[PDB]
């Protein structure tokens, strides 16, 4: 959840906003090794609990998403039938264990290509043209993300949109991401430069992947 | 002495604007058949399968016409080869359907078959069933059949199902057409045709259109 002021501006200026429970396990093996575990159902519940109760009046807010990259844990269900119970009035969406699990309303894979299968275990992204007629499947796709921006990049990005154009259930997605995750660090004359993983003798770290 | 007065067009031609030659005649076989009175006039063959296809049910539905009488039977037996699998006997009289009662001149018979052999367009495995109308002690009247091939064909979310896998059509729409004869058919073309249609990988016809 973003600071406050956040939602009253994109409110008042008409942005749309996902709403996102404090909640990523992305470095336990395997995912949802904590978020399947019913001894984390507390305070994984309060991360969603507290947002809806917080936000639930803001227009700007037209969907829940129950966090990131946490697998697909006992205790996601359980938090998608907890918001369609209190709040109707916006659909839950949530990305973990494939996308497309019986906790999201909305198709919702990262990084999923247009025409291109990536047939990963347990874990496949599918074009997304395909992904949308697989036997039984009905919701719409929108990409929690897609058009990974990192330095010279955004190549393809007119093919997503030739085909968000097509397909009706294809729409859209976001972008990642909006801003550099860069720090400002200065030389031995005060003068200033842009700083990334490892630059502050963090260790281990990833580098430039924070740009 | 047979009198045929064909014409070339009719209210029916309405019905037959298929995009092809336009002819007429008498094109297809013409042949005379003898049957008793008392007779089978009608039968319906139906198979129906388990989860795992590990189990069937031959259901055939006969129907007759000529004097309803207690002594009738029929038997459907049906054959692998020369070795029969299974055989079912009844007399008429089908089950109860409305507040008038049932079809008298009709009888249903049902046979198990374990482990049926499939029949597919990649192995066209077939059975033989032989359908007898006969009196109780067994002098036969006469006998109809037909190649039987154990498949279930079914739509379920969204696929068509073969034998419970889905199905990749490899087709071609095929008119009846020969440069000589026109639109009549012969068993050498009608081969010559799905040997070569199997030859290039098409396990499926569409019979446009007609
Ligand atoms: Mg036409
Ligand atoms: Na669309
Ligand atoms: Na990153």
């Amino acid at each position: 959840p973003n600071h406050p002021l956040w939602y009253t501006l994109c409110d008042r200026y008409g942005l749309y906003v996902v709403d996102e429970a404090n909640i990523e396990t992305h470095g336990m093996v395997p995912m949802n090794r904590l978020t399947d575990d019913p001894r984390w159902l507390p305070a994984m519940s309060e991360r969603v609990t507290r947002m809806v109760q917080r936000d639930r009046n803001h227009p700007s807010v037209i969907i829940w998403s129950l966090g990131n990259e946490s697998g697909h844990g006992a205790n996601h269900d359980a938090l998608y039938r907890w918001i369609k119970s209190v709040d109707p009035s916006r659909p839950v969406q949530y990305e973990g264990g494939g996308a497309d699990t019986t906790a999201t309303d909305i198709i919702c894979p990262m990084y999923a290509r247009v025409d291109e299968d990536q047939p990963f275990p347990a874990v496949p992204k599918w074009s997304i043209k395909k992904w949308l007629s697989l036997p039984g499947e009905t919701r719409p796709l929108i990409l929690c993300e897609y058009a990974h921006a990192m330095g010279n990049s955004l190549g393809g990005f007119a093919k997503y949109w030739q085909a968000f154009r097509q397909y009706p259930r294809l729409q859209g997605g976001f972008v990642w991401d909006w801003v550099d995750q860069s720090l400002i660090k200065y030389d031995e004359n005060g003068n200033p430069w842009s700083a990334y993983g490892g630059d502050f003798g963090d260790t281990p770290n990833d580098r430039q992947f924070c740009m | 002495r047979l009198a045929v007065m064909v014409l070339r067009w009719s209210d029916g031609s309405y019905l037959e604007d298929q995009d092809m030659w336009r002819m007429s005649g008498i094109f297809r076989d013409v042949s005379l058949l003898h049957k008793p009175t008392t007779q089978i006039s009608d039968f319906h063959v139906a198979t129906r399968f388990n989860d795992d296809f590990s189990r069937a049910v031959l259901e055939a539905e006969v129907q007759m016409c000529g004097e309803l009488r207690d002594y009738l039977r029929v038997t459907v037996s049906l054959w692998q080869g020369e070795t029969q699998v299974a055989s079912g006997t009844a007399p008429f009289g089908g089950e109860i359907i409305d507040e008038r009662g049932g079809y008298a001149d009709r009888v249903t018979l049902r046979l198990n078959v374990e482990n049926p052999k499939l029949w597919s367009a990649e192995i066209p495995n077939l059975y033989r069933a032989v359908v007898e109308l006969h009196t109780a002690d067994g002098t036969l009247i006469e006998a109809e059949a037909c190649d039987v091939g154990f498949r279930e064909v079914r739509i379920e979310n969204g696929l068509l199902l073969l034998n419970g896998k889905p199905l990749l059509i490899r087709g071609v729409n095929r008119h009846e057409h020969h440069p000589l004869h026109g639109q009549v058919m012969d068993e050498q073309t009608m081969v010559q045709d799905i040997l070569l249609m199997k030859q290039n990988n098409f396990n499926a016809v569409r019979c446009s259109h007609y």
